[PDB]
């Protein structure tokens, strides 16, 4: 005897999260002036 | 650093009611390391009011 499987979906997630590293010094992205070194964007860990 | 600190704020001690010794004003900290210098005038601006404040309150 034969029953079909446990189905899912493997998509993406919900709104293109868990693609993007934020929130995580450690391989953080920067958005800056082209000659200004610095930031715009330095991230904490407890923040979401 | 020495000119403009962050105050030492104390901390209440509910059972005796004395002052349970001071601590560094850790939470109240703005992040000026990602500015240039038309703001970090300016944020050493801030600070330098509020201990005056903190003067003219004690």
């Amino acid at each position: 005897q034969a029953a079909p499987n446990r189905p899912n979906y493997i998509g993406f997630r919900d709104n293109f999260i868990g693609l993007m590293y934020y929130n995580s010094t450690g391989n953080m992205g920067v958005l800056a002036g082209q000659a200004s070194q610095l930031n715009a964007v330095v991230d904490l860990q407890d923040r979401n | 650093s020495k000119e403009i600190p962050t105050p030492y704020m104390w901390s209440y001690q509910p059972q005796m009611g004395l002052a349970a010794g001071a601590s560094q004003d850790y939470s109240s900290r703005m992040n000026w390391l990602s500015a240039g210098p038309h703001m970090i005038g300016r944020v050493n601006g801030i600070r330098a009011t509020r201990n005056q404040i903190l003067l003219e309150q004690a």
